[PDB]
This record gives C-alpha cells, structure tokens and sequence, in this order.
RNA sequence: UUAAUUUAUUAAUGCAAACACCUGCAUUAAAAAUUUCGGUUGGGGCG
RNA sequence: CCUCCGCAUAAGCCUGCGUCAGCUGACAAUUAACAGCCCAAUAUCUACAAUCAACCAACAAGUCUUAUUACCCUCACUGUCAACCCAACACAGGCAUGCUCAUAAGGAAAGGUUAAAAAAAGUAAAAGGAACUCGGCAAAUCUUACCCCGCCUGUUUACCAAAAACAUCACCUCUAGCAUCACCAGUAUUAGAGGCACCGCCUUCCUUAAAUAGGGAUGGCUCCACGAGGGUUCAGCUG
RNA sequence: GCUACCUAAGAACAGCUAAAAGAGCACACCCGUCUAUGUAGCAAAAUAGUGGGAAGAUUUAUAGGUAGAGGCGACAAACCUA
RNA sequence: GCUAAACCUAGCCCCAAACCCCACCUUACUACCAAACCUUAGCCAAACCAUUUACAUAAAGUAUAGGCGAUA
C-alpha cells in the first residue's frame, strides 16, 4: 500500500498504488501429516518451498516472521507435535515408514512442552492457559478432614 | 410554518438512538465510549 | 427455474477453521470461555438433545417414522378440497349416477297441503329478513353470521312440522361430527374424512329409492372419464393417513343413521368459497362417505353389492343458492368400472331468493327497491321441506 | 362514557351492585321422552361424538356445553311446540347479542376542567345469550305492575369504580336481538352458559360457595333487564315514558352440569334521578338455587339426573303469552 | 425527548406499555389467543411455620448480657458438625460424615444456588 | 438496508404470491432505476415456462387441459392455468388459446415434422421450417426466456445437424439445439401495442411515475461528443 | 469546457504471469480528481 | 352571548387547577372485562376479487391451511390520572381516527371610563357609475365576446415567483438477445435512456370623443376542452 | 420524528348533479390565487376574507429505507430538523 | 438611604514520586429458546499552486534532500 510519481518524475501527480500479490490454488502434500493441503499461495511460497526441498522443510525452517500465516504457524505446530509425540498415528501400520519420515525431521524436534506453544497468538496462549490453570474448586470438607487427620496422627504419635 | 420539527414517537426514537442501535456499529460503540469518557448522565437515548 | 433466490436463501457456513485440518493438534476454541470471540477457533458443537422435545418446544419427528406412514399413498378429500371437475369427478370417484332432479318419492311429501307450512312463506321470509338484515346492530350481516343463521332457521321451521309428523321426534342434529370413509377406485386408495357440521340423525334408516330393476340397469350406464385430468386432481396426496372406517360416533349411539347433511359454504370471500359445481361435488362426496361408513359398520368391511342399500341426504347452500342432493350407495365394490352403480339425485341451483336489498335504493330521492328480499322463491323451501320430511 | 356491564362477572356481590344499577328486587322462589332427550344430548357431547382433537379443560365449555345447550334448547322447543303453539311461530337465536343502554343516577365530576359539573351515570350491557328464544305475543305479567314488595333495593354508597367495573365510550345499543322491524321483538327466555373463567371450581377454590349463587343471580339479574328494558323501548318506552304494562322475560343460566332459574318483571324505565324522585314501582326478579341436573357422566351412563331441572326447563318453555 | 427519567412500562406506545413489565417474576406462560397458562409450580409457595407456642419476640430484653461477634466459618462448622464424629470413628468414603460429592441430586443444591433466599 | 427479496418462496405454487413492490431500489436502499413506484398492489402467479416438465414419477410426451386463460398484472401476455394428470400449472397463453382445449407436450424428434398445432409444446427440431415460436429456451431444459411478450412470434428460420437457427421478434438470429423445446404459435394478449394509456393517471396505476435526475453522474445526462483530432481541432465549430 | 496536470479507480484491449479467474505492466477511453483566472488602460465596444 | 365545537381512542407527555396548610410542602390517586403482552412443530394446502354481490359494469387484476405427531396446567404481567402533545410561552399555528351537526358537550369577545386625531374591521349613502387606477386592486353585482400561451387533470421555488416552467397520455430516436437482491422472479407488443408534445389536416381598417392598448387585413396550419395563466371588451354593479 | 422520494400494511372523502369519470358544483380534508392586516407579529411565514383541488397522478396516521460530492428531486439549484 | 459594595477558602494548576443483593446488548438497566484487521486527508508554508512543506548534551542545523526553493 503506497504511493507512486504518475511517469516517474516527482514533479508530477502524487497517486496512491496497490501492489497485490498474484495469488494461486495448490495443493501440497505434508509427510509429517500425511495430509494434502489446498492452500492460496504464491509463487515466491512455491520457490521457497523448492529451496527447502520440501513443504514440511519449509514449515519447520521458515521462522514465524518469515512465514507470515497463521496457518503456516499451525502447520509448524502440527509438524512439530507429531515429531516430539512420535506420533504412530503417522502411516499406521507402517512403522518402517514412520521411522524413516522422523529420522528425515529430526533435526527440527523439540520438546512437547514447547511444541505445544509454538506458533500460539498472545490469545490463545492466554486462553490455553486459563484452560491450563482451570480447576474446579476442592470442597473445604476434604481440605479440613485432611488437615484434622493429619493433626490427630500427630497428636497420637506424641 | 417551521419549528415543529419534533413529532415524537418513543418508537422511533429508541430505533434511532438507543442503546441497542448505538451499540449494533462500532462507531455507535464509540459514541457511547465518548459519552462515558465525558461522564454523561445519559449514555443513549 | 429455481425458485427461491440465493439472497434469500439460508446463508453457507462460514469456512471451518483451517486448524481443524491439521491432524495432531486440539484447536483452541471459545468453547471454554463461554461467549464467541472473533480471535478464537469457532467450536465444532456436538448436537443438543435434550431439546425439541418438551411440549411447547416439540418437532415432530419425519413424516415416515409416524406410525400411520405408508408407502402406498392415499388420496384424501377434506372440508377444504375443491375438485377441478367438480360434479363429474366426484360421480368418478363415488362411482355414482346422476340424476337431475329430486326423486318422485320425496317430492311427493310436500305436494299434499297438510305438510306445508301454515303461514310457510310469513315465516320463511321472516327467517330470511332476521339473518341477513335484522341479524345484528350493523346494517349488512356478512355470510358468516348469516348463512348458518338461515340454515339453522329453516331446520327449525321444518322441524316445526312435529305436530303433523310425530316421527319428527325421533331425530336430532348433530355438530361437529366428523366421519372417516376409506375406499378403493382402480387400484387407487381414496379417503373422505367429512367434517362439515349439522349432521341430521336420525333414529332409522331412510327407505330406498331406487328399485332392484333401476339399481341393475345402473350396469349399462358407462361412468364418464375425463382426460388428461386424472380422477386423483386436487385431492390431498398423502402418506399418513389411517384405513378405519368411521362413522364419527361411538358405538350405541342413539340416533346412528344418517339422514341429511347440512353443508354451508359461508365463506365471506367469494376466492375462499366453493363454486356451485364444486360445492355439489363436496356434497356428492360428503354422503357417500356418511353412506359408506355406515354400510361399512353395518354389513361388514366387504366390497359387495349392496341388498339394502344406505340412503344419505344432502343440503349444501351458499346462504342464499342450494343444492339438494340425495345418494344411494348400492355397492361397496367400488375398485371396478363394470356393475351396478351407486346412484344420486341432484337438484341444483336452487335459489331461495334471488337477491336481498339492506338497504331502501333511492333514485332522485325516490325509493325504487324497498328493503328486503326480492325473488323469493317458495319452490326451493318446498325441495328442502320434502328432504327434512323423507323417512317421517 | 360509560359503565360497561358485564352479565357474567367475576366481581364479589356483583348481583347486588346489579340490583342497584337496575332497581332490581330480587326475590327468593317463584312468582320421560324429554329426560331420555335430555340424556341423548349429555351424552352425545360427553361421550358418543367423536373428537378428533383432545378437548382440553380450558375449551371444554364452549366445545361440550355450548352444543349441549343449542341441542338442549333446539330439541325440546321442537318437542313442545306441540303443547305450545306459540313456541312453534317463536324464533330461536344462537348467540344473537342482546344490547340495553340506559341511565341511572347522576356524578359529580371529581376532576378536570369538568370538575364539579354534573354528569348522568350512563351503563351498558352488551350480552350474548348462548340461545335465546324471541315471539311476537309478550308474555302474561307475573304480578301485577306498581306491586309492592317489603324487600328493598341494596344501596350502595361507593361509586360502581370500586366494584371492578370500568367505564369506555362505544356505540349505545338497544338491541333484543334482531332490529325493531322483526315483527317477533318480545322475549320469552333466553339460555346463558357460564364461560370457563367463572367455572364453579375455580370459584370455589378462590372465593366463597355464596359466590356461585351470586355468579347466577348477577347474570341473571343483568341480562333478563337488558333484554326486558330493550323490549320496552322497542315498544317505545322509555324513561319519561315509563312501561305502562310490565315486560316480563325468564332465563336458564348453566354452567354446563348446574341450572339456575330466573323470572323477571321490568316495571321501571324511569331509572335517571329525574324520572325516579318519585317513581315507587321496582323491578323484580324471582330466582333459584342452582341445581345440578346431573351428578356425574360415567362412559355412557348419566348418574343422578335431576328430573326437577328438566321439568322447569320444560315449565320455562311451556309458559305462553295470553 | 425525557433522557433523565427512567423507562417504565408508562412510557412508550401500546405494544410497549405491555411488553415491559414492573419486575414481577413470570408466573406461566402465553397460549393461542393470549390465553394465560398460569404454572402452579412457578408461583412461589410461602411455607409459613405455626407460630402457636413460639417464645421469640420481636425484641430482646436489654437485660440480655453483650457478647462478643463471632462470623460463623467453614472451618468452626466443620469442627461442631463434623470433626466430632471423625474423631470418634478415626479413633476406632466420606459420606457417612456428611460430604456429598455433587450437589446434583439434591432438592437444595448448594451450588448453583437452586432455591429462593 | 434490511432489504430482503420478496422472491424467497422456493416450491412452487398455483396461489398467485404477496409481492412487494421495489421503487426501483437496490438492497442498499438507493434508487437502482428511475421512474418505479406506486401502482396496483398486485400478486405474482409462478408461471412454469418449463412447458416440457413431466409430472413426478412420469416421463414422455403429455396432453394438459386448459382450465382457464387469465390476465396477469406481472405480464403483458395473459397466461393460462392448465392442469393435466393430477397436478395444475401456470403457462403463457398463446393467441387462440381457449378455456378447454387440450395441449400437448413433448420431447420426441420426430423423423416427419410433427403438425404444428398452435398452443403445443415440442423440440425445434421437431417443427417445420418457418413456424411461429414463442417461449424459447436457449439451452435444452433450460425454460422458456425469449418470445414471452404479449403477441410476439419468432420463426423456425433453419434446422442443419442438431441446431436450429430462429428468428427472435427483435428480427435477430439465434442458434439454439434442435432438442430444445417451444411452443407454437404467437403470445396472446396481441392487440397489447394497440392499448393507449390515455393518462398520466393510467401509467401510475401501472406503476410508472414521473422521476427526474435519472443519471446521477455530474452534470446529468450528456449526449456523447466526438472528441476531435488535432488537425479537425481548426474546424470543430466555424464561426458563421 | 478544445484551461493546465493526472488515470490512482473502473471499462476495454495488448503484453507478460498462472493453465474461466486472477496478478503485474502498457495504451485508449469513461468517469472523475486537483488547481488557476497576470497587470495598465478602454462607458456605446468587437481592443 | 358565543363555538366545526364537544366526548372518546390513538400518539405524545408524565402527576402538570384532587384534599389539606403555608407558588411551596404534605397527603391521596388510575383496581380489568377495554387494550397490550400470543400461538409446538413438520410438511402438505390454498386459480375463481371488491364494489349491499344478486344482475349490471370492468380494469388498475386486488390479506390469503388442514393431517399426523406432541400437550391439560389456566386468567399472570403492564397501560388506565390531568385543564395534557409539537411550536423557547396559559403561543390566533401543527395535530390521526370514531361518534354528536349543533350540541344533552364546551365556552366568554367588554379591567373601569371617555367618545379626540391617525390606524384596523364593518355597515349605510344623494347625483353619477370606472371618470379611480399600471390594472375594476378592493367592494358591489350580473354578464358578453374575443385574442396570446400551454392540449387537458396534475407538479414546483416549505418562507416574495403557481406560471407560458415541470410532468403528462401520444409520437420519434438510441441502447440491450438476457435469468436467481434492483431492472425482474420480467424477455423486443419487453426494458433502460433521451427528445418532443394530446389530437387532426396539408408540404391601412374596426374598436373610443380621444386607442404607445386590443382585434383584422421536416415545415405550414387546425385551440375540442380546460386555466386563481397573460391581455381586450359589451352590459351590469358598485365609495 | 421536518422535508424529497420509496416500501409494508391502514384509514378518510357529506350532499346534489351525473353514471363506472385523473367528470361538474360543493362540505370535511388538502392547497395557498388575490387583497387587507401583522412585520420583535398570535406566528422565526400567522390571521380574515377571497380562491384552487376535493374518488384521485388525492389526502393522511403508523413503522421501515435512501446520508453529504452523497441522497432525493413531475429541475424550483427543490428538499435533506427553522 | 436604597441598590449595592467588599471578603477567603471551596477547590484547582504545574512538578516530583509511585505503574493505576437484583437488573442491564431485546425498545439497555427487561428472570426463562435452536461476528474485527485495510496508506489518513486536508487546513497551512511556498506570499497563487500543481512536486514539496505541514500528523540528555555534542557532532549539527553538519553530511544530505529539495519546483536545489519554501524548506526538510
Ligand atoms: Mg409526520
Ligand atoms: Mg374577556
Ligand atoms: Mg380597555
Ligand atoms: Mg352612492
Ligand atoms: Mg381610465
Ligand atoms: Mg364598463
Ligand atoms: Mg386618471
Ligand atoms: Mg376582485
Ligand atoms: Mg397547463
Ligand atoms: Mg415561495
Ligand atoms: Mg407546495
Ligand atoms: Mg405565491
Ligand atoms: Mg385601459
Ligand atoms: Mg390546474
Ligand atoms: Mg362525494
Ligand atoms: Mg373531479
Ligand atoms: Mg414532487
Ligand atoms: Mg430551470
Ligand atoms: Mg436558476
Ligand atoms: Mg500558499
């Protein structure tokens, strides 16, 4: 969204240009997932994609800023869960290809822990927190008969 | 001639300017912000 | 052409989430938070249950899981049915003849003066002038308020005739009966369920009219077709419906035989009233039903010639024009073309007064139409006076 | 504006606030083929008429009693017109709304730029007996007119405001039930069916057992006194022309199982303050405990059928101008 | 043009004066025909105890001594109501000394609240 | 705006349906086109321009009696309600149409002309050559778009392969398959260009009204110039 | 408006770009947008 | 003595001539039957105006649900006052509907006096009768005839212009071969835009006494009717 | 909430003359021709009389819509809260 | 001698520090039914206006930019 000098000379006409990307429909195949995606892309995404050797190469590599799309960033999360759980739900009944497709990723794994936040806006982080973090709270009867046990085991051991 | 130009009707005027309507947009969200801010008695109409 | 343009019609789903499409990972939805946020995943909500169910919030599970749902569709004939042949679909239908006119045997009640009314023509143009200028505080009564009115005061006039007639005694009209007919026309399944109302009963059964040698000659007669209109034509197609015969009352009901139905056609608009054709087609098919429910209760669910055949009256009016009708059902084998056939006499167009002035019409401050019914005509109260007396 | 009066009211001694507005005396008493009818038309809207819809109790007046009586009173009015033949030349109306219009007493006007001028009471009933039957002859008196009765007319001292009834302005209608052309304008009896609202139950679980006799009497006294004084102006009286012969009428009001019997005599018209400073005659009205006419109806079979009600339903009907 | 006043049901045209209310709590429900069905079991039944042989007043004597305000709590009703029979029966599954797990069940739910006052 | 298009009913119907007038607005409230509003309340009656549409559970060609011919207040040509089997439909009433006819539909191609009988509805490629046509689809099964007005008649001018060259009442030629269907003869209500108006009054009940700024651009309406070239520019207007 | 400056935007085309739709770049239009109205002299002129 | 007034409803307003004691304060009040607040669904249904609806007359073509399955508990809630609302006002204005057609309802043009001028409104007027004047404006009274413009009924500068201007049926020109948000649920006898103007046919004298007034000796004409249009005029009428 | 236009569903139009009328006269109603008054006025456009329409392209209550270079406009540069 | 005159704190300003029961989105304040993100423009200065201008200290108003001019 800017601006340009009507016949590029900047004694003349001041006007507001849009440059748009030229947007296509492909569909791309993720190893890890073992899902094909139709996803809007460019034609940049598609060279990029040719330079990491693969869409998963390209979504685990690119980092967040780079890549630029939520779904991108989900894509990485998914991707990076599946390598730190192992997941045998990627080929079943196909453990040798399994093995091979995690060994190809295993540069890029990392803890579940952390894989779990990859790519997560401030808002969902808060609200998978708030899930996190939420317990219904204990009655105050198991709390008091917990703590009356506990003060008459001692009162019995003295 | 002039001067009457208020026929009211409680109808119109809650469909006009009434906290439902204010808030339906968010401009009208902002009216009511700014009404607020300024510490009116009566936000809306 | 569809009907139903696109901006009217329900709006698509926005997309799913595209992290619902990622396998091995729990989006995170407004779900927990309870309210919709726009920055949130939009939960996939599993359907609700325990709704749709309590009265007053109730849905009415699909037509085919009601327990009276079957395959085979019957055609239905309710108070609100209007057949595009009119007359000649409805002798199709009730495999019937027609014939113009009363029969003999009835008209004959009343040519004799003792059964006509004394001061018959004071009181029926009295009855006249209460239901369609003195009926009500306005000056023009609807046909709502007045054909019902001048309906239930003739009845009332003709019932007057107890003093000759002591037979009179042994009948009664009845409201809001509803009958039930189900029967078979070439291989098609047909119903009448009659709501209608003033059903006259009576405690026995109206004699025939027709003889053994006239019912047998029915034979010859062919039933007239009409193509490309099927016979089925503005009938109720329907899949629910339920195959019992009912006569509209319980059994041991005192009073079981029908004897006239009264149908009205009080509608104020004349687009929500039945044509003459097609109230005489309702009325046709109206007694056949009452005649085949009663045959059906009496001599069994069997599709036979009948040996006593089951006569059933009908006065169908607009409050102002009538038709007379009188049916015998002769046969319950309806499902054939060939053989005897039932057979009704229809009076048709009777008009009891041609036309009624509310109010004084003034040309040049001259009176030229004085209030009140102008073309009255006796002969009309005559025809109905001789249906209410048939069986006394 | 006006006091509208409501014939079947729910309001507490509506019968004596009725009185009041009427200058009414009510007086306690009297001034097998039609039982086996009368048992065919119960059970025809009980149990032998089949329903197609579930009747609900909230309907079950105006689905089962409404037909019940139309058939009640068409039936025997056939039945009788034999040992009646003036009931055979009567016409008999479903529901054909009876109007009465008139004034009674004078107000102050308590406020506004009206205060304190003086303003006639005007009141209104606007009834519509469930049938009703209408002749051409007018019915004998049942006592003589300026007979003088040692009962006297409650007095009320609160305005009609504080019995719930309410004033509006509407059209003033006169009305027997057909126009002043049918020839057929004098009342012979007229038959009221109590609408579910005053069900005897719910009066007796919100109020008194009194208050379904006076639900009765308060009907009774209302609408045989508009159909009586709408009898009288047709005939062309009215309060400066005070009845000159007493108009007498009698009614049945049911609510479906109990029957109560009224007789009324209009002696007055002169009911304004004006016409009435010096007016000593009264009307009357002669009225019945209500009666149950059957205990209760068990499948096909009526249980406890009262012959008594039938035979002065019977007796009602039979009554005959002279 | 009031902005000041309060809405009421005083205020607006017909359909307004009778669709707002006063805060009376709803009693039934609207049929055909606006025929109201009026529910037995939403209209408040008061259970009024017999007062005959009550000894409480109004009032108190100030003859009465002062004492001390001591907010009941958690922890002094489970010491008077529950604490007794733990000991005796520790001494010698928690629902025998009271605790239920879930209020659902109950005709007086604790939470959420599900009776009046 | 809470605009909503009246045409929301989506099985169709004999009973001639509530329409709501537009003014000529768009959805957004804003005059779309000029000189709308006002007029004879009026109620649309579906017409089935589908001619060939057999009846449910049925195929091949079917005859329909004509129940009646009717004035329409949504068209210039009067319709007709026709009922055949057990169902009744609205279609366009051609010239000579009478209450009681019978009428024909089909699908088949015949290898012989069929005889061309006005009223009928078969596949162009089943007429004769020269024939007047109304109610013409544009693609097989399609429904009827072209030659609908009142007294118009287009002409089987050609049929070579499965294509058949008409001629529409704007005298243009149109290609159109030979299996797509028309029905013959010309519209009814012929004598509508004879109709006159008479009065202003007549137009607003019809619906028309008198509307002014009907351009909306700057200036208003402007007839187009020929802009000249520079060497015209001397010569664009000569003084006298 | 045949005053000056533009075509951002739409509509057409053309060229690339993706194999109907869309992006970029040009050209022509439509629609508009921005901006200006030098000075001295001359009442019956045409400077 | 006076009133297109009055009473209600709607809408609006919100206690705003009820009582009491000193405009203020306190106290009271409008009680539901009228009115509002509705409906369990699925489907299937529903060509046939109205106009006293019967003839007659059309065109502008016109508010039109049962079956089945569920379901029985019942009259809650709210409006109810007034001399009132929109016009800064106890404003000669604005203000929907039903009835009363002069009121059974509602009101008071004069604070007292005097009887000047000027001013406003009205009534009467000798003789004359438009001589007034831009014009018969106003008033009083009945009328005649003729021109110009626009065909007509309509619309317009709310608050200086109501017209000859705008629209208008009629006619002409240009553009468009087509469907699911206008045009249009339409389709060339259609739709959109512009122009034009119904329609139809062809290509010095008179008036006065005096007359800058009036009338007459695609285009050219034809004015049927209409007009608070603009001119002229007979007769009458009149301060 | 005025006003312009439009949408939905409402309502009003006496009497006479004439007969199915953008018909005649003329109430209600709508308008605003002409005159006078008023001109800080009763009124930021009124009053009185006079006058035009008054079954229609009419008037009008209710609710909804179109928004500022925009809307709406039987084009008056008219109207869009004096 | 009337109207009036006068008054001093109610508070405020600028800094520093410190991070600060019930009802109510339907006609709000009404107990209870099947969807956000997207260049600011222009005034103004240039004596008009059209590119342009106009939303710690020191280096330094320097390098630079600029109808190479206003100015930045
Ligand atoms: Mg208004
Ligand atoms: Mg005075
Ligand atoms: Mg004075
Ligand atoms: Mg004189
Ligand atoms: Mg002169
Ligand atoms: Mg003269
Ligand atoms: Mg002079
Ligand atoms: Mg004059
Ligand atoms: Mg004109
Ligand atoms: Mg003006
Ligand atoms: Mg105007
Ligand atoms: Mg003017
Ligand atoms: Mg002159
Ligand atoms: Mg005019
Ligand atoms: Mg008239
Ligand atoms: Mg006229
Ligand atoms: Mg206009
Ligand atoms: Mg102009
Ligand atoms: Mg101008
Ligand atoms: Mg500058």
């Amino acid at each position: 969204l800017g601006q340009i000098y009507a016949n590029n000379d900047k004694l003349s006409k001041r006007l507001k240009k849009v440059w748009k990307p030229q947007l296509f429909e492909r569909e791309f195949y993720s190893e890890i997932l073992d899902k094909k995606f139709t996803v809007t892309v460019t034609m940049r995404t598609l060279d990029l994609i040719d330079e990491a050797y693969g869409l998963d190469f390209y979504i685990l590599k690119t980092p967040k800023e780079d890549l630029c799309s939520k779904f991108g960033m989900d894509l990485k999360r998914g991707m990076l869960l599946r390598l730190a759980r192992q997941d045998p739900q990627l080929h079943p009944e196909d453990p040798e290809r399994r093995a091979a497709i995690y060994d190809k990723y295993k540069e890029f794994a990392i803890p579940e822990e952390e894989a779990e936040w990859v790519g997560l806006t401030l808002e969902e982080a808060i609200e998978k927190q708030r899930l996190l973090e939420e317990k219904d709270p204990v009655p105050l009867f198991k709390i008091y008969v917990a703590e009356l046990i506990q003060q008459l085991q001692q009162q019995a051991l003295s | 001639a002039r001067g009457n130009e208020y026929q009211p009707s409680n109808i119109k005027r809650k469909n006009k300017h009434g906290w439902v309507r204010r808030l339906s947009t968010p401009a009208g969200v902002q009216v009511i912000l700014r009404r607020m801010l300024k510490g009116r008695k009566s936000l809306s109409h | 052409y569809e009907w139903g343009v696109r901006s009217t019609r329900k709006s698509e789903p926005p997309p799913l989430d595209r992290v619902y499409e990622i396998p091995g990972l729990e989006p995170i939805t407004f779900a927990g938070k309870m309210h919709f946020v726009p920055w949130l995943a939009r939960p996939i909500f599993p359907p609700w249950d325990r709704g749709y169910k309590d009265p007053r919030f109730y849905r009415s599970p699909p037509l085919h899981e009601h327990p009276l749902y079957k395959d085979q569709a019957c055609y239905i004939f309710h108070h609100r049915c209007r057949l595009l042949e009119g007359v000649k679909q409805a002798l199709w239908l009730t495999k019937t003849k027609l014939i113009e006119g009363l029969p003999e045997k009835v008209l004959s009640l009343v040519d004799d003066p003792r059964n006509h009314i004394e001061n018959q023509d004071e009181c029926v143009l009295n009855v006249i002038s209460h239901a369609r200028l003195w009926q009500t505080t306005e000056e023009i009564p609807k046909r709502e308020t007045y054909c019902p009115v001048i309906v239930d005061n003739l009845i009332q006039l003709c019932k007057s005739q107890i003093l000759k007639h002591p037979s009179l005694a042994r009948r009664i009209c009845v409201q809001n009966s509803t009958f039930s007919a189900t029967w078979n026309r070439e291989s098609l399944l047909l119903q009448v369920r009659g709501s209608g109302g003033a059903r006259l009963s009576t405690k026995d059964p109206l004699p025939t009219i027709a003889s053994r040698e006239e019912i047998e000659a029915t034979k010859n007669h062919v039933l007239e077709t009409f193509y490309p209109i099927s016979p089925i034509i503005d009938l109720h197609e329907c899949n629910i419906y339920d195959v019992k015969n009912d006569t509209g009352f319980q059994e041991g009901y005192p009073y079981p035989y029908p004897h006239t139905l009264y149908l009205l056609d009080k509608a104020n608009l004349r687009p929500h009233r039945l044509q003459p054709d097609q109230l005489r087609a309702k009325m046709i098919l109206f007694a056949f039903g009452s005649a085949l429910a009663q045959a059906r209760l009496l001599y069994g669910n069997d599709a036979k010639v009948l040996e006593q055949p089951v006569v059933v009256q009908s006065v169908g009016t607009d409050g102002r024009v009538f038709h007379f009708l009188v049916f015998q059902l002769n046969t319950t084998d309806l499902d054939c073309n060939e053989g005897v056939k039932n057979l009704a006499w229809v009076d048709s167009d009777q008009l009891l007064y041609q036309h009624f002035w509310c109010l004084p019409v003034i040309k040049k401050r001259v009176v030229v139409e004085p209030v009140g019914p102008v073309g009255f005509k006796p002969e009309t109260f005559r025809k109905f006076l001789a249906l209410y007396l048939h069986g006394a | 504006m006006k006091y509208m009066v409501y014939p079947q009211t729910f309001a507490l001694n509506a019968d004596r606030w009725y009185q009041y507005f009427t200058k009414t005396v009510f007086l306690s008493g009297l001034p097998a083929a039609l039982r086996a009818v009368a048992c065919d038309c119960l059970l025809q809207e009980h149990f032998y008429l089949r329903r197609r819809r579930r009747v609900h109790r909230y309907e079950e007046s105006e689905v089962i009693s409404l037909p019940f009586l139309d058939q009640l009173v068409s039936t025997l009015v056939g039945l009788l017109s034999p040992h009646n033949p003036a009931l055979a030349a009567a016409a008999l109306d479903y529901r054909c709304p009876v109007h009465f219009y008139w004034v009674r007493g004078e107000e102050i006007i308590p406020r506004g730029h009206r205060r304190g001028r003086i303003d006639d009471l005007r009141y209104q009933i606007d009834d519509k007996p469930n049938n009703q039957i209408r002749i051409s002859k007018q019915l004998a008196e049942f006592v003589p007119l300026d007979y003088s009765v040692p009962i006297e007319i409650p007095t009320i001292k609160c305005k009609p405001d504080k019995l719930p009834l309410f004033k509006r302005q509407y059209e003033n209608h006169i009305f027997v039930g057909s126009k002043t052309a049918d020839p057929c304008c004098y009342g012979h009896t007229q038959f009221h069916l109590l609408p579910d609202k005053l069900r005897r139950e719910r009066l007796l679980r919100q109020n008194c057992a009194d208050q379904i006799e006076v639900v009765f009497r308060a009907n009774a006294i209302a609408s045989l006194f508009a159909w009586t004084g709408a009898q009288a102006m047709y005939q062309g009286f009215w309060s400066e022309a005070d009845v000159t012969r007493p108009f007498v009428s009698q009614a049945v009001i049911t609510d479906g199982k109990y029957f109560s019997f009224f007789c009324y005599q209009l002696n007055t018209l002169a009911l304004t303050t004006q016409a009435d400073q010096n007016n000593p005659r009264k009307n009357i009205c002669w009225g019945t405990q209500s009666k149950p006419l059957y205990e209760t109806i068990e499948d096909n079979d009526v249980k406890g059928f009262n012959d008594d009600v039938l035979l002065q339903i019977v007796h009602f009907l039979l009554n005959r101008p002279k | 043009a009031d902005r000041m006043s309060k809405w009421t049901s005083k205020r607006g045209p017909r359909s307004f004066r009778g669709r707002k209310g006063r805060g009376a709590k709803g009693i039934g429900f609207l049929t055909s025909g606006w025929r109201f069905v009026q529910i037995k079991e939403m209209v408040p039944e008061f259970v009024v105890p017999d007062l005959t042989g009550f000894k409480l007043k109004p009032y108190v004597s100030y003859l009465a001594p002062e004492s001390e305000e001591t907010p009941l709590t958690a922890a002094q009703l489970f010491s008077e109501a529950v604490a007794p029979a733990i000991e005796k029966d520790f001494k010698d599954n928690l629902e025998k000394y009271g605790f239920e797990p879930t209020q659902e069940g109950k005709l007086f739910q604790l939470y959420p609240r599900n009776f009046l006052r | 705006a809470n605009f909503v298009s009246w045409k929301s009913r989506t099985k169709y119907t004999i009973t001639p349906v509530k329409m709501r007038k537009s003014g000529g607005r768009d959805h957004t409230g804003r005059i779309r086109v000029h000189g709308i509003g006002g007029g004879h309340k009026q109620r649309y009656r579906m017409i089935d321009f589908l001619r060939f549409r057999p009846e449910e559970t049925k195929s091949g060609p079917f005859e329909e009696k004509v129940i009646q011919v009717r004035y329409d207040p949504c068209r210039s040509a009067d319709i007709a309600l026709v009922a055949g089997g057990s169902r009744k439909r609205w279609i366009i009433a051609t010239e000579n149409m009478q209450a009681g006819d019978t009428i024909l539909n089909s699908n088949h191609i015949g290898r012989m002309a069929v005889a061309a009988r006005e009223g009928d509805a078969h596949p162009l490629g089943a007429l004769p050559v020269g024939t007047l046509i109304n109610n013409v689809e544009s693609e097989p099964g399609r429904g009827a778009q072209y030659i609908r007005a009142a007294g118009t008649c287009g002409v089987l001018l050609r049929k070579v392969n499965g294509t058949a060259i008409i001629q529409l009442p704007s005298k243009r030629q149109m290609q159109v398959l030979e299996t797509c269907v028309a029905t013959v003869g010309r519209v009814s209500n012929v004598d509508h260009n004879k109709r006159v108006i008479g009065k202003a009054g007549r137009n607003r009940w019809l619906g028309k009204r008198p509307n002014s700024g009907r351009w909306h651009r700057k200036g208003g309406w402007a007839g187009r110039k020929i802009r000249p070239l520079p060497p015209m520019k001397s010569y664009v207007k000569l003084p006298s």
